[PDB]
């Protein structure tokens, strides 16, 4: 999915 | 408007009306800083001793996949001396007991929601958890409890699977990993059903978690309890607290525990919350 990012 | 005034007093009156049945809580690091758990995502929260290309790599999947040892040595450094959930965690247990909690979506990996009495069904651990760990071999995936994982982190022994001798990884979501399917499946269902969004201890700077506030129905009130205002539209690139068009968003600025105390007091729950916290804190102190 829309990946974990700040 | 569902809120009669854009204040905590307005939110408490809404919570005790027939219109408010289902509460979603969205929580971040700000709820665990009074338990002594650091905000892992904050640059302002001891790494040169590793051969990292950039400080941020210690929490990236791409780096962890190459060299896991830095992560585990750091885990030993940061491992809490005690796991004591905060007033804000026990407030969420109260919501559950009062039949108001639809779901708690957490950005935290520290297990404090589970210690405070929230069940797996009540939780979406958006960034996973240290509660369990798994062997990384696709064919094995042996599960290990945190007591097992804590023992390996302290030993300074890279944790290995007893069945297949592959690495065992805490069930956290590293930066650059897909969130659990459960995050997306729960979001689709829960935001059809929500009457109130309580946003506690998060500056809403991590995607895609921060996108959850845009999934609330247009009518649903949103209360932020946080040290700083967050979640407003970015005038460069939302919550509307302060404009003449504001109709449902409320900011209570302060420590999460003090806001949850203030809300509990309006609700007539202060003594129940005080009694719950003192009992659980005494239990944990006496372990
Ligand atoms: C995405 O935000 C996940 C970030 C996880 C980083 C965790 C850092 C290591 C934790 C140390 C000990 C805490 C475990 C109880
Ligand atoms: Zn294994």
């Amino acid at each position: 999915a829309p990946r974990k990012q700040l | 408007r569902l809120l009669d005034e854009l204040t905590l007093e307005g939110v408490a009156r809404y919570m005790q009306s027939e219109r408010c049945r289902r509460v979603i809580c969205l929580v971040g690091a700000g709820i665990s800083t009074s338990a002594g758990i650091p905000d892992f995502r904050s640059p302002s929260t001891n790494l040169e001793k590793y051969h990292l290309p950039y400080p941020e790599a210690i929490f990236e999947i791409s780096y962890f996949k190459k060299h896991p040892e830095p992560f585990f040595a750091l885990a030993k450094e940061l491992y809490p001396g005690q796991f004591k959930p905060t007033i804000c965690h026990y407030f969420m247990r109260l919501l559950k007991d009062k039949g108001l909690l639809l779901r708690c979506y957490t950005q935290n990996i520290d297990t404090l929601e589970r210690i405070a009495g929230l069940e797996q069904e009540d939780l979406v651990e958006a960034h996973g958890t240290f509660y369990t760990s798994h062997c990384v071999s696709a064919s094995c995936r042996h599960e290990y409890p945190l007591s097992w994982m804590k023992e390996k982190i302290f030993s300074e022994v890279t944790p290995k699977c007893e069945d297949c001798q592959s690495l065992v990884k805490p069930d956290i979501v590293f930066f650059g990993e897909s969130l659990p399917a459960r995050f997306f499946s729960c979001m689709q269902s829960d935001f059809l059903k929500v009457d109130l969004l309580l946003v506690m201890g998060t500056s809403l700077q991590v995607q895609p978690f921060a996108s959850l506030i845009s999934k609330a129905p247009l009518s649903t009130p949103r209360l932020l309890i946080n040290k700083e205002k967050a979640g407003q539209s970015d005038p460069f690139l939302g919550m509307d607290f302060d404009s003449k068009k504001a109709y449902r968003d409320v900011a209570w600025l302060g420590e999460c525990d003090q806001g949850c105390l203030a809300l509990a007091e309006l609700l007539g729950w202060k003594k129940e919350l005080e009694d719950l916290v003192r009992r659980e804190h005494a239990s944990i102190d006496a372990q």
